[PDB]
C-alpha cells in the first residue's frame, strides 16, 4: 500500500488530553525474529 | 457523540496496561497497521481510538471478545 487515508481535517474542537489513546511498549514483546 | 461508546473502549484501553501477552499485543498491532492510521515513534505504538470509525472498534474488539491464549 501507499495511499489510502480515512480522515483528515476536522472543527475546530477535541483536545490533546481526554481523547482515548494507547501505548504499546514494544520493549516488552522483542522475540528473536 | 455518544459517551456510552468512549466509555465502552475506557475499559480495553485502561486494560490495555494490564495486559503483556507478547502474542495477543503484537496480534493486534499488525490489525491497526491494514486502517493506516497511527503513528511510530521510539519503541511504542502510538495510534487513536476516537479517530477509527467503529467499525473496527469491533474488529479490534476481536482479540478481547475471546480470550484465553486465543
Amino acid at each position: 500500500t501507499t495511499n489510502s487515508s480515512s480522515n483528515h481535517l476536522e472543527d475546530p474542537h477535541y483536545s490533546e488530553l481526554t481523547n482515548l489513546k494507547v501505548c504499546i511498549e514494544l520493549t516488552g514483546l522483542h522475540p528473536k525474529k | 457523540m455518544d459517551k456510552a461508546y468512549l466509555d465502552e473502549l475506557v475499559e480495553l484501553h485502561r486494560r490495555l496496561m494490564t495486559l503483556r501477552e507478547r502474542h495477543i499485543l503484537q496480534q493486534i498491532v499488525n490489525l491497526i497497521e491494514e486502517t493506516g492510521h497511527f503513528h511510530i515513534t521510539n519503541t511504542t505504538f502510538d495510534f487513536d481510538l476516537c479517530s477509527l470509525d467503529k467499525t473496527t472498534v469491533r474488529k479490534l474488539q476481536s482479540y478481547l471478545e475471546t480470550s484465553g491464549t486465543s
